[PDB]
C-alpha cells in the first residue's frame, strides 16, 4: 500500500 | 402596571448560569463555542472532575476544529472541577501550547482569564491559536454557594 500521512507528528520524545 | 416588568427585559438574560466557559479562536478557524457544566453536578460531585471537554478536528471532540493535519482528533481537552476553578489539559499527538510556552500534555494547569492555547506547532505557517474566555458570573454563583454548611 502507499498513502499519505495524517498527523504528521515532529521527531521527537 | 408592568412598568417595572419592561425594565426586568432591558438586563436580558444573565449569562454565566450553567456556562463555564467559552472558546473563541482568535487566528479565525474554528467556529466559537460554548462550553458548559451544571452547578448543581458541580456542588454534588466532592471528588474527581466534573465535566471535561475534549476539542480536535473530530466530530466527536466536545470541540469541532477545521482541518489541520498537525493536530489531532482530541488535540486538547479541558476540565473543570477540583474545588471550583478550571483546568486545562493538553491532549494533542504534536503538543498544546500556551502564549507561546509548550505545556506538559495530559497535564492539569491552572486556566487564565482570556487566555490562549495555541497548536500545530512545527511550522510557522502550521500554528493555530485559540482563546478561552472565562465568565466571572459563574464564579459568583460557586463562592455565593459553599459545599456543605448550609447559611
Amino acid at each position: 500500500k502507499k498513502m499519505t500521512f495524517q498527523t504528521p507528528t515532529d521527531p521527537l520524545e | 402596571a408592568t412598568q417595572r416588568f419592561l425594565i426586568e427585559k432591558f438586563s436580558q438574560e444573565q449569562i454565566g448560569e450553567n456556562i463555564v466557559c467559552r472558546v473563541i479562536c482568535t487566528t479565525g478557524q474554528i467556529p466559537i463555542r460554548d462550553l458548559s457544566a451544571d452547578i448543581s453536578q458541580v456542588l454534588k460531585e466532592k471528588r474527581s472532575i466534573k465535566k471535561v471537554w475534549t476539542f480536535g478536528r473530530n466530530p466527536a471532540c466536545d470541540y469541532h476544529l477545521g482541518n489541520i493535519s498537525r493536530l489531532s482528533n482530541k488535540h486538547f481537552q479541558i476540565l473543570l472541577g477540583e474545588d471550583g476553578n478550571l483546568l486545562l489539559n493538553d491532549i494533542s499527538t504534536n503538543g498544546t501550547w500556551l502564549n507561546g510556552q509548550k505545556v506538559e500534555k495530559n497535564s492539569n494547569q491552572l486556566l487564565s482569564q482570556g487566555d490562549e492555547i495555541t497548536v500545530g506547532v512545527g511550522v510557522e505557517s502550521d500554528i493555530l491559536s485559540l482563546v478561552i474566555f472565562i465568565n466571572d458570573k459563574f464564579k459568583q454563583c460557586l463562592e455565593q454557594n459553599k459545599v456543605d454548611r448550609i447559611r
